[PDB]
RNA sequence: UAAUAGCUUCUUAGGAGAAUGACGUAGCAUGCUACGC
RNA sequence: GCGUAGCAUGCUACGUCAUUCUCCUAAGAAGCUA
């Protein structure tokens, strides 16, 4: 606003008007500087209007901008945080064992639930009660999916460590069922 | 994006976007750069153009942004405003950009076109913030430059050994060695995609090329050789890391029963274990490629990371490092593709080993302990901001010489770039000197080492043997015929066969030339190996010979002569030219 | 963001600007203190300075609330209101806040520089929230004293080993010991930034100090060091937990049979399971660190946390516990620092064991069933709060011994501060009594305790030994060296090595005197374990020799001559400079 | 760790519209007065 | 009677400001339901 030469016009014409009302001009004068006033005072607002006008859609746009490079600049942490997922879920694979079970499909493709099933290497049994546990893996090596496993570890609901010595018939009331067990494939 | 400004490392989000690289700029030294250049496209978050149903407007300084688009004068609101005004350029943290008056030299670097010679030496004495500028742009120019050539493809199956060519008509042809490779393209009804690279040679006769392969799937005519114009990365760090200095040597601890062989540059190992990086200059055949395998039996549980910018150089400091160094605890990394003939002696390829050998573009992002980069004066800044951003090590330890011959660089055609600026090491080695400087050369006869001492030398090398009395050079005018891209000279090598018998010495000889297409025909009609005067400079030789085939100032070019004759060690039959290169030097007359 | 005041508790949100410590003030208190002082700054959740354009204005009668901000007296709104009126400071609570009287101590408690002596006299026996307000500040302002230390910078480096020092011209030079540290700069061009964390201590030739570094950085001559700051954090707990009489033991359980050598101690162990806390006051070597071990005895299953304000009597405890209590459950808390070399025989740095050996310092947040402070003389009411705030605990136990030295209090320089005033714990001593007490000495023998039953306790303690007749005492003149800033005497330690030969069966007394250099210095003359005489209390050894290097009031101080005599176990030789102390002292003639 | 969808309350900001009032400028209509024909 | 100038009254258009209301969108807090 101040910068524009509208407030100058504005500035000038009320001191010319001032000046010529303390030093007594005529009825016709005095009229026509304060016609002269009221012009200047009206383009002086009206661009100021622009200027508000200008400010707003400025702040607007800045805004935009910001927001624009804000959600550009997380959309490649996304990508790459993706991208690192996948290459360690990559570099997980059971290489070999998967590549036979895929070369055995005849057209090449297999269904997912096999994947695991026949290739992974570490299995995990969350066992709820004794009974259970005497059923499907008792001692250190155990028969699933057609495999032999052998106990690596088991560990309670808490996640503290467990000897086979301690899950017992007597014993069963004082271990945090369910139990984790964890087999390596023999 | 969001970024630094190139020349004041302020916040910012524009970009110059005719500019090659798209660089960053903060909005004053955007608006200095827009005002003052021919550039007149910038790059903000969202590209500034003329966002009309029908009109493209792409100049700045015309354009006035409204609502939430911009426009040019014919199609803006009637509210204002400029984009770029106030000395600024309308963009994000318009109140962090501090001014720089540095642009008067980013103008020359962005506007040049690397034609002229001066454009070189002002894009290497910049600020480090435009030394990786200038660097990348300038690759970026090769890569386009490779781009306009004449694609070729093979003119039918002719040999399992060799293929033939059918280029286009209208455009220049390449150099044909492993530096230059070659891809071919199955566009054939169907679908171009890639099958695999081949390297080129010039064949016998007429038209053919002995080659050498990538890839074993063997192509029908439905394939044309292109000349793989690849991508340049960004690149961000610094030419050279900081100097600081160590008190004792760090992370590096001396040996037991090192050698008796190399224990006169036991201060000069240590010195190398002191600074963060070391520059050795040493004149041609002088150790420095022993020097290397010395260093490395000095802190003999260092892992070392040994790099060149070539393929030569590398593979003769590996053959040293199995000669010499323990060899189990060796890995070589290769590149996948397999541009070139690569080196299968050791257990190759294993990045998690001790001595690791590699090329500077086939760098794994790793970490060392002391990192020995070879022939600095083969490596663009480009190369040494890629040493120092792919490898973290304690030590690095640049090995050299600047009087031999420099990077090929293609585009300089007019005037003469001096040593100096080659990069910004041979700038350290010839400001302040090189660190460690070994002069007794160990390989040249007695006048040739004298007399190169005081070719351009200061008088520092002499030799420590005596004169094999089989190094010669000739005057003999060898015919020019040169109606190949480069001069040929065979006469000559008629001249050098009329000698040749009386001396029985050379008969399995490494030719050389100064030119391609003499060097390839030479190795045509009699099986001399051969070994360009670039794919020397790292290796040593006992039987080799040279002939001159022009006149010019590409003849008489001292440096490529004293990287010449200095490979040969006890034989060399030489033709000169020029009673200029008869008459700096003294050799029999025959 | 409010608080309470402190030294009412009423709610607020002001903070007194001025004040090191920044601390939380009711609108009646800060109109106290604000009026009266020279502190005229108030920091709300938004500061008081003036929001004009430009304006700098902060004292508070000065400015309004005008409008929506604290403005100046000619660049307020015209609608006023002032801010510091009607006897309140405007803030937030502005009518529930209480005042007080203790607006009068508050303002010099902020204002004294700790310079004078009755500073301490009235920062330790004020209200209890002053108690904390006091010991902050005092430690901030010890901290702050740090950022006067000249600056250092390298003048060159002919030995590696030994670096040379310069200080800058026109500031104080730091003494050169191990408590204090430096980081530098290499403020050339070209890097102001740090260059390690480094450490110095003087050498006796020349000019030249034997530096020591965390990292193998080299200075070129333009690097430099700086002291570094540690920041105080604030304290919360209150100095002594009030004291409650049980009418039983609670949370305590007797044993059977304690053993034959703790059988006296029995009713004072009752006597600590009976009160919340108990203090031990006795004369050294009469069974105070030892009756914390007893006391241990006593009550096996209590899980004891032991802590100290030194490193060097802790670790005497340690190694009385391995002697007597099962090795198995201890411990051993270091900080990461670990600028002394701590006691390494237990599983160190387990917190969680039953037995629980730490520095108050390094104190980590955890419960017990009875701590055992020792040495409370070492400690500030600083130490008691932190002690007081980290571990929880059912029963305090303070053992300790007014007439031993203080904690050191830099900052003193005029007057002496009595006993009574070192901190909380032996102002209770001193003023009422301690709840136990035990004088008879168990360790020195009869001429030492006969002798300090004269300079310290008047004609208090009988003892229990036979006078060895190995207590000596010398005279030498012992010529002045003041080298480190701390004096080393050359000729005495020359009389105690020509006199160390002479005595095979003093080749392993500790060698102990008040200034740190010279205790230093005589590893290289005699070899013996060297110790300070503050950090010697709390630790026995059978043979000392103690050194007045020279006279002055830091090593005529009775305080200190009887710690320092009062180590030995079986004979002492001392060598003294001052006329009266060699003559108050009864030993042998030499 | 925290789903899809609907409805409702409250608060803030922006735009557009409406209504009323106020000022200023321009255009048009009327009454009165001064000069010239 | 006409032209020029001045004052007063009225209507329309435009610009600015104050108040009230409606709506359209965005953002946030919360509640209930299936
Ligand atoms: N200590 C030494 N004594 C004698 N000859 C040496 C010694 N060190 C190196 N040499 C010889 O110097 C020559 C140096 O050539 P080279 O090993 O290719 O490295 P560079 O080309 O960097 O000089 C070698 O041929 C080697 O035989
Ligand atoms: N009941 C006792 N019987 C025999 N000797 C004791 C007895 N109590 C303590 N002592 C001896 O007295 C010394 C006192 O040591 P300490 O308690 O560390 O003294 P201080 O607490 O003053 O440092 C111990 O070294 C111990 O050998
Ligand atoms: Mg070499
Ligand atoms: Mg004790
Ligand atoms: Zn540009
Ligand atoms: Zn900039
Ligand atoms: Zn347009
Ligand atoms: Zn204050
Ligand atoms: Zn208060
Ligand atoms: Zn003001």
């Amino acid at each position: 606003f101040s910068s524009l030469p509208s407030y100058a016009a504005f500035a000038t014409a009320q001191e010319a008007y001032e000046q010529a009302v303390a030093n007594g001009d005529s009825e016709v004068v005095l009229k026509k500087l304060k016609k002269s006033l009221n012009v200047a005072k009206s383009e002086f607002d009206r661009d100021a209007a622009m200027q508000r006008k200008l400010e707003k859609m400025a702040d607007q746009a800045m805004t935009q901008m910001y927001k624009q490079a804000r959600s550009e600049d997380k959309r490649a942490k996304v990508t790459s945080a993706m991208q690192t997922m996948l290459f360690t879920m990559l570099r997980k694979l059971d290489n070999d064992a998967l590549n036979n079970i895929i070369n055995n499909a005849r057209d090449g493709c297999v269904p997912l639930n096999i994947i695991p099933l026949t290739t992974a290497a570490k299995l995990m049994v969350v066992i709820p009660d004794y009974n259970t546990y005497k059923n499907t893996c008792d001692g250190t090596t155990f028969t699933y999916a057609s495999a032999l496993w052998e106990i690596q570890q088991v560990v309670d609901a808490d996640s503290k460590i467990v000897q086979l010595s301690e899950i017992s018939m007597d014993n069963s009331p004082n271990l945090a069922w369910p139990l984790i067990v964890t087999a390596l494939r023999a | 994006a969001v970024g630094a400004c190139v020349l004041c490392n302020s916040q910012t989000s524009l970009r110059c976007g005719a500019c090659i690289r798209r660089p960053f700029l903060c909005c004053k030294c955007c608006y200095d750069h827009v005002i003052s250049t021919s550039h007149k496209l910038v790059l903000s978050v969202n590209p500034y153009v003329c966002n009309a149903p029908g009109c493209d407007v792409t100049d700045v300084t015309q354009l006035y942004l409204g609502g939430m688009s911009y426009y040019c004068k014919s199609h803006k609101p009637p509210i204002s405003f400029p984009l770029c005004a106030n000395g600024q350029v309308f963009g994000l943290y318009k109140n962090t950009c501090v001014g720089s008056d540095n642009v008067t030299d980013f103008n020359a670097i962005a506007t040049c076109d690397w034609t002229n010679a001066g454009d070189y030496i002002l894009a290497n004495t910049c600020t480090e913030r435009l030394k990786l500028f200038a660097a990348e742009t300038l690759k970026a120019t090769e890569e386009t430059f490779k781009l306009s050539y004449g694609i070729a493809t093979v003119r039918e199956v002719l040999s399992d050994r060799e293929l033939h060519l059918s280029w286009e008509v209208g455009k220049p042809r390449p150099p044909l060695n492993r530096n230059y490779v070659f891809t071919g393209y199955r566009v054939t009804k169907n679908s171009k995609v890639q099958i695999g690279e081949y390297t080129f040679e010039k064949g016998d006769y007429g038209d053919a090329v002995v080659y050498r392969g990538t890839t074993t799937y063997k192509l029908n005519v439905g394939d044309y050789f292109v000349l793989t114009s690849h991508t340049v990365m960004p690149l961000s760090a610094p030419t050279l890391v900081p100097q600081e200095h160590y008190v004792r040597i760090t992370g590096l601890y001396p040996t037991l029963n090192i050698s008796d062989e190399f224990s006169s540059n036991v201060a000069n190992y240590q010195k190398v274990g002191m600074q963060k990086y070391s520059t050795l200059q040493g004149p041609p055949g002088t150790g420095k490629s022993h020097f290397a395998i010395g260093l490395a039996l000095y802190y003999p549980s260092a892992r070392i990371v040994y790099t060149a910018c070539s393929h030569a150089a590398v593979d003769a400091l590996c053959e040293k490092a199995l000669k010499y160094l323990p060899i189990d605890k060796c890995s070589r990394i290769i590149p996948a593709r397999a541009r070139v003939e690569c080196f299968d002696k050791f257990k190759v390829n294993s990045t998690l080993e001790q001595y690791v050998f590699c090329t500077v573009n086939a760098l794994p992002e790793t970490t060392a302990d002391i990192v020995v980069f070879d022939e600095i004066s083969m490596a663009t800044n480009y190369d040494l901001s890629v040493v120092n951003a792919r490898l973290r090590a304690k030590h690095y330890v640049y090995i050299g010489d600047p009087a031999q011959l420099p990077a090929p660089r293609t585009l300089l055609t007019k005037g003469t770039l001096e040593p100096e600026y080659f990069n910004s090491v041979c700038r350290l080695m010839k400001t302040i000197g090189p660190d460690m400087f070994l002069g007794t050369c160990r390989r040249c006869p007695a006048e040739i080492v004298d007399t190169v001492s005081a070719l351009v030398y200061d008088n520092k090398l002499k030799a420590h043997k005596d004169k094999s009395a089989q190094c010669f050079k000739m005057f003999y005018k060898g015919v020019i015929t040169h109606d190949v891209s480069s001069a040929i000279n065979r006469p000559q090598i008629g001249v050098v066969r009329e000698f040749l018998t009386r001396n029985p010495a050379w008969r399995k000889a490494v030719f050389i030339s100064p030119y391609n297409s003499q060097n390839a025909v030479a190795s045509k009609i009699l099986g001399l190996p051969t070994q360009t005067v670039d794919s020397s400079q790292g290796s040593e030789y006992d039987y080799v010979i040279f002939t001159q085939t022009t006149e010019t100032a590409h003849s008489c070019n001292v440096n490529r002569f004293n990287v010449a004759i200095t490979r040969a060690k006890v034989g060399i039959l030489c033709i000169m030219s020029d009673r200029d290169l008869y008459d700096k030097l003294q050799f029999t007359s025959l």
